[PDB]
């Protein structure tokens, strides 16, 4: 027992941010910042073995299978294209259930997606994709924003409301307000969830963008710890939109701790954000010292999310 | 080579189903204590001050019900708790629905 | 009931023996085994001496059959030497030598009995039928060679999907709309009937006719609803009723909901007419309209296709599984017990039972409280009335917790009524006299506390050897039983589990803090010894409770282990990392697969080391060289030698033992390396080996050999164990913090109080629900009796007035639903004040109650180390 | 491509299971061979959607 | 005596029409949307669930009867 114990996996690494950062890089970075530093920076990606092929024809659709159909159906409903064509297309591929169960599942999906579409169609206007070139902290950002209407940014996805979707719209709205683009930005999700950001001046737009780009070079140096869901759950309980200030009360802090562990530890119904390959490699067990570091770092970047959200 | 292995696996899943139902009831009561603090009795007192005066109810009658009478404040706290717990019941159900 | 002397027990016909927890019923079987060998007891002796191979002993657990075999083997050796020496130092062998006539011939019989102990027959129920049906094949009608199938879940879901294909797919959309509401598919349909598929098929109350199809029941109820749909259409638009203060004018909204629901057909769900129906309107208060009462006719009988589809599935799937296993030739453990039952029930089974009476002209069944309707009918059809063959049934009805496994207490109740002989053992050798009086006083509060008249509670008495047992904590002796009562009126289950696990973990470290200084001692007479974390045991009902005590106890820096944990090795993170290794060694040339293996926690490479590895391509080529050498050893030797060379070169085995909690990590790596060597010899293809590992990682196999092994040094760590896996063991110090918790079974399943037959009701009628809840409550009472008798010196249990009632009403508490709450309150619901007064009433000199108060001082002391 | 159940449609009826016409090796092969000739964006033909993943020389393995 | 209780009940029946269930819904939609109660969840309670409306109009009947009782006490 004379060997040395394993040192902490996290270590500071030198990094120099180039002058050209594609927008697709920042969007893929802020989606999973911990996963990024493994793949983006250190080129480390754990490949999950392909799941065993199901031994029977699907009786009910679940997971990514029904998510693709909900995305293919939502795009066809907003365009007001015939849904029976897509139904015969999916049934021809056999991806749906057989016979009547393929009809029962399709109509209860078309009933939920039509409710989401009627909200998107009302505010939707024809628009064209625009290209973006910006200078922030001496760094050039290039990319494309599809379907930009004169009213603003309009995005719709068939999923549950999450902070990862709000952060995705946040970076897309800041890059929209930094070059012209007077107007709002809206995102619609299942179960009435919505993300709506009012317009901002180019001053503040480049300020918060400078904080996001600074977090990117910070994520490339050290494995910055920000949990969009769990860190957002702790931040939602503490932050108050009326007074625009976070509560320092201890009673609300203990509730935020229970809500943070509730988002970290997953149940049988919904899998939690805490358990995953990227988060297990850093620490095998979650300590309160690192739980505070995640809270402080999430309090920094994820604060303008709930601040300007309405 | 366990003969009861199949029964032992079904019993292990039965307990995980019970604590998933218990954790859904505890989450309902957690949102119950929060929404109870969101609608204090003076909001319903103000709602009565508005619409009741046109039907002949004096302002002192509504004041004596909410502020003076203790049993009315007792039954209102139980009714607010039942209303909140039912709204929290449907809210958790909608959140539980995939 | 009469007391039992082992040497005075006549063996003829059927005899029943009840042995309380801690009575050493295993020691009694050895005495009757030596009695059956020598033919002793005179008029109470067996008619003729017998051979070891002719004595049949049945014990449900395999581990107990091997222990009883060695226990009898040692007792035959001790008695044989005692016969040659003619003198012995033991009372039992002394009384045996007094009854022995010729000791020389008896010593020769024990010598021949000692040499035959290899073929000595001690079997399980499933190990018996396997040997018996393979003995006489023609009476059973079974193939000579048959391979046992370990898991029937794969063939059950296969046959469940075959039923859902033929009986669902052709159905029209209007009928399929109703089937989709009850369950999504065969996966949910299987989970409903899965408990009903295992074991003997029970009887269904009010079964549907055999000729009724799905379309017949569908068109029948549709016509029943369509009549009320037509009648409410014509009679709508008239309000005449007696107006009551309970109702109000807002019923118009409920009236409009009835008009919107009628216009659409194919909807099996019903809008709520309950307030409008005549009986409920009579309850609120009369119009007396004809269709007003016709709604009552609709609401009285439940409208569902559930009972019909389940009945057709339960019968057909069981036939499909049995036909598929007969095609493959494989047999299950439940199918062998059903084979012998079907063989004896056949007309030619009478000759089969005659060969069993000749093979084993006697029987002794250990753990008779655990049994099935198939088992008892087999033992009854043989040994019920026979002139020369006896029967011995040993078991404690209070000890059967196994109803989840299919054990029926009513089977024992039916067996007890049929046997006229009853014998009980009154000497409890396990625990201290203070615990004996505490257990007897707790169950003597009411009459027939177990709720079944056929199971009495009788007092026992401590032996003379244990009368000196005492437990001291901080000077003056501590009482044998201590109940910890929580403070406050209403307590939630989440608040009950939290606080009590913190109070229990606080009292454990206080016993450990006083145990290292020698203050707390376990004293037998003048002898004593400090209290180690070994003798401290925590008994929880489920695994979710074990992890909740584990986190609270580890927060105080007391290492503890779960002994009953069923978690597979493949669920751990290292098992997933073992896949990224073997896959990277397979393709060392790929840069993404190799970097993924070195970034795993098993290799132990820091993020700085990975960064310096990506910066220099030369160091990367060297790692490819060593991973190529690992692939060579992988191909020439196997999985185990390569992992041995990888752990020796990387020095990860030493580094893991240096990391805190890394020895638990290393035990899993070596155990996986043993399973991969096991599956590596069968499959020569290296890629099929990686596919075998990845396949087991996705779905855990749950096999006993695939279960996580116990970590070393856990003998000195606090042992957390389930109530079920702790039966038959000895735990000097026991904790029952969560014992007050309970769960209610919503399904209706029970056994009739007359026919004693398992009866499932697919209908939700509250009758069968009340008789089903009474059997669950009696099972929880037996779960408490076993958990209370595991202790020797002291045991502590948490008590709180927990309330699962909706709205947290202040009228009464639900503690009476719990097992321990029914015994303190005498089955009478009370308040939190009444629960506290009933606790203070029964505590004298043995039971003692203290309030549960949360406190924290210091987690623990290190005790340092030795090197 | 959705290849799960038995090889042919006649094999399905031989097991006394209702004939479907999908999730079979014949359904999958035809789905894969149709995608080689026609792009999946065109539409259904026999009520079998073409499988677009292999339109090229890699389709020779099919 | 008997007339006083009849005027109190008649006055409570007139106030029952003045405070519909959608009046409590408007107050429950504005204030409780901050605490995480969705519009669909509040709409389900005040409309879909029948047992909720039964106990709702029962307590509303209890509120307008107790307030009217204090009103006659002032008279």
């Amino acid at each position: 027992q004379a060997g040395k114990a394993h040192s902490e996996f996290v270590q500071p690494l030198p990094f120099t941010l180039p002058e050209t950062v594609p927008l697709e890089t920042l969007q893929r970075f802020w989606a999973h910042p911990v996963r990024a530093f493994f793949q983006m920076r250190l080129q480390v990606n754990f490949r999950t073995e392909d799941s065993e092929i199901p031994d029977t024809e699907p009786f009910i659709l679940e997971g990514l299978s029904r998510y693709q159909i909900n995305q293919q159906l939502l795009n066809a409903l907003v365009e007001q294209d015939d849904a029976e064509r897509l139904f015969r297309r999916f049934r021809a591929a056999g991806d749906l259930p057989y016979g009547a169960f393929g009809e029962i599942f399709w109509e209860t999906q078309c009933q939920e997606m039509q409710q989401l579409a009627d909200r998107v169609i009302a505010c939707r206007q024809p628009g064209q994709s625009m290209e973006i070139d910006l200078a922030c902290n001496g760094v050039q950002i290039t990319g494309w924003l599809p379907q930009v209407q004169p009213d603003g940014l309009l995005r719709w996805r068939p999923s549950l409301l999450s902070v990862a979707q709000g952060m995705q719209l946040w970076l897309e709205h800041l890059v929209y307000c930094a070059s012209g683009g007077n107007g709002e930005s809206r995102l619609f999700l299942r179960k009435d969830g919505e993300w709506r950001f009012p317009p901002l001046a180019a001053e503040q737009a480049l300020h918060y963008l400078s904080q996001l780009i600074e977090g990117y070079r910070e994520g490339m140096s050290a494995p910055l710890l920000v949990l969009p869901e769990s860190g957002g759950a702790w931040l939602k309980t503490c932050y108050d939109a009326q007074n625009d200030a976070m509560l320092d009360d201890d009673s609300t802090l203990q509730k935020a701790r229970t809500k943070f562990l509730q988002a970290y530890e997953g149940n049988m119904m919904v899998r939690g954000e805490g358990d995953d390959i990227w988060y297990q490699r850093l620490w095998r067990q979650l300590t309160p010292e690192t739980m505070e570091a995640i809270v402080e770092q999430s309090q920094r970047f994820l604060l303008p999310l709930f601040r300007f959200n309405q | 080579m366990n003969a009861y292995y199949i029964q032992d696996r079904l019993e292990a899943q039965s307990w995980a189903r019970h604590y998933q139902q218990l954790a859904r009831e505890e989450k309902e009561a957690e949102l119950a204590d929060d929404m109870e603090k969101g609608i204090p009795q003076h909001l319903f007192e103000s709602l009565c001050i508005d619409h009741l005066q046109r039907h002949g109810a004096s302002k002192k009658s509504i004041t004596r019900a909410f502020d003076d009478d203790v049993e009315f404040q007792e039954r209102m706290a139980e009714h607010i708790r039942y209303m909140v717990e039912t709204i929290a019941h449907h809210q958790v159900d909608i959140d539980s629905e995939v | 009931a009469e007391t039992l002397d082992p040497l005075r027990l006549p063996l003829q016909g059927e005899r029943l023996i009840e042995a309380s927890a801690g009575t050493g019923k295993t020691f009694t079987i050895a005495a009757l085994y030596l009695r059956l060998l020598l033919g002793l007891g005179g008029s109470a002796a067996f008619p003729r001496p017998l051979t070891v191979e002719e004595l049949l002993v049945v014990t449900f657990t395999e581990a107990a059959t091997a222990e009883l075999r060695g226990r009898i083997r040692s007792n035959i050796h001790e008695l044989r030497i005692a016969c040659l020496r003619e003198t012995t130092d033991n009372p039992l062998y002394e009384r045996l030598l007094e009854e022995i006539d010729d000791k020389a011939q008896a010593a020769q019989w024990l010598l021949l009995a000692e040499r035959q102990m290899d073929e000595a027959a001690v079997f399980t129920i499933h190990g018996f039928c396997q040997r018996m049906l393979n003995l006489n094949a023609f009476e059973s009608g079974m193939l000579f060679e048959q391979q046992l199938i370990e898991d029937e879940s794969l063939l059950r879901y296969q046959a469940c999907a075959d039923f859902w294909r033929r009986h669902c797919y052709p159905l029209p959309r209007e009928i399929a709309q109703v089937v989709f509401e009850t369950w999504k598919g065969p996966q949910a349909l299987l989970r409903d009937i899965n408990r009903y598929l295992q074991g003997e098929a029970p009887v269904i109350k009010a079964p549907p006719p055999d000729d009724e199809t799905l379309a017949s029941r569908h068109a029948q109820i549709v016509a029943r609803i369509d009549t009320v749909k037509q009648q409410w259409r014509d009679a709508v638009g008239e309000l005449d009723a007696l107006i009551e203060s309970s109702g109000i004018d807002r019923r118009k909204f409920n009236r409009s909901n009835q008009a919107k629901w009628i216009d659409k057909i194919s909807a099996w769900a019903e809008e709520e007419t309950n307030s409008y129906q005549l009986p409920e309107s009579l309850e609120k208060f009369t119009p007396r309209h004809p269709l007003f009462e016709a709604i009552d006719q609709l609401l009285a009988e439940p409208l569902s296709i559930r009972d019909l589809v389940i009945t057709r599935a339960l019968a057909e799937i069981r036939e499909t599984v049995a036909r598929e296993k007969r095609r493959r030739g494989e047999l299950g453990f439940d199918d062998m017990l059903s084979r012998l039952d079907s063989a004896l029930r056949s007309e030619s089974g009478e000759v089969l039972a005659a060969a069993i009476r000749t093979r084993f002209p006697v029987a002794m069944i250990d753990e008779f409280q655990d049994t099935d309707p198939q088992q008892y009918r087999i033992f009854r059809r043989i040994w019920h009335h026979q002139p020369e063959t006896a029967l011995l049934l040993i078991g404690d009805p209070k000890q059967a917790i196994y109803a989840f496994r299919g054990a029926d207490i009513f089977t024992y109740m039916k067996a007890r009524s049929e046997v006229h002989a009853h014998y009980t053992l009154d000497t409890n050798w396990r625990s201290a006299p203070g615990m004996v009086n505490s257990v007897n006083k707790l169950f003597s509060q009411t009459d027939d506390a177990f709720m079944f008249r056929e199971i009495p509670f009788i007092p026992v008495k401590s032996a003379g050897k244990n009368q000196a047992l005492r437990f001291v904590f901080k000077g003056e002796t501590q009482p044998a039983m201590k109940m910890w009562l929580m403070e406050g009126e209403s307590c939630g289950v989440g608040d009950y589990q939290s606080t009590m696990a913190q109070v229990c973990a606080a009292q454990i470290r206080d016993w450990l803090q006083a145990g290292q200084r020698g203050e707390a001692l376990l004293m037998n007479g003048d002898d004593a010894r400090p209290v180690r974390a070994s003798d401290i045991s925590v008994l929880v009902r489920s695994r979710q409770e074990a992890a909740q005590v584990r986190d609270a106890l580890t927060l105080l820096e007391i290492p503890s282990v779960y002994l009953s944990n069923r978690d597979s090795v493949f669920e751990t993170l290292e098992a997933q990392e073992m896949l990224w290794l073997l896959q990277a060694v397979m393709t060392p040339e790929r840069e993404n697969t190799l970097r993924s293996a070195l970034a795993t926690s098993m290799m132990g490479l820091n993020a700085l080391d990975i960064e310096t590895l990506n910066n220099d391509e030369h160091a990367w080529d060297v790692v490819v060289e060593e991973f190529d050498g690992y692939r060579q050893i992988w191909r020439k030797r196997g999985v185990m030698p390569m992992l041995r060379a990888l752990m020796s070169a990387r020095n990860i085995a030493e580094n893991l033992l240096a990391t805190a909690g890394g020895e638990r990590r290393l035990t899993d790596i070596l155990h996986i390396s043993e399973l991969l060597q096991e599956a590596g010899t069968q499959l020569e293809s290296e890629h099929a080996l990686v596919r075998w590992l990845s396949q087991h990682i996705l779905e855990p196999d749950s096999n006993a050999s695939s279960q996580q092994m116990r970590l070393e040094s856990d003998k000195h760590l606090v042992q957390i164990v389930t109530i079920h896996k702790s039966k038959g063991l000895e735990y000097p110090l026991v904790w029952l913090p969560f014992i007050t918790n309970f769960r209610v079974q919503e399904q209706a399943f029970y056994h009739d109080r007359h026919s004693f037959e398992a009866v499932l009701d697919l209908n939700a009628a509250p009758e069968s629900v009340d008789l089903a809840e009474a059997e669950r409550l009696a099972e929880d009472l037996r779960l408490l009796y076993v958990a209370l008798t595991r202790s020797v010196w002291h045991c502590s249990l948490g008590v709180a007035p927990l309330v699962r009632r909706r709205g947290d009403k202040k009228g009464d508490t639900d503690v009476h639903q719990s097992a321990l709450g029914r015994l303190l309150q005498k089955g009478e619901p009370q308040d939190a004040a009444g629960l506290r007064t009933c606790i203070e009433a029964l505590c004298d000199d043995d039971i003692a109650w203290q309030t549960a108060q949360t406190g924290d001082n210091q987690p623990w002391q290190v005790n340092d180390v030795s090197t | 491509s959705g290849i799960r159940w038995g090889i042919d449609d006649d094999n399905v009826r031989e097991l006394e299971l209702p004939a479907t016409g999908q999730h079979t090796w014949r359904f999958g092969l035809t789905r894969m061979l149709l995608g080689y000739a026609m792009e999946s964006a065109q539409g259904e033909w026999q009520s079998v959607l073409p499988y677009d993943e292999s339109s090229g020389l890699i389709a020779e393995l099919v």
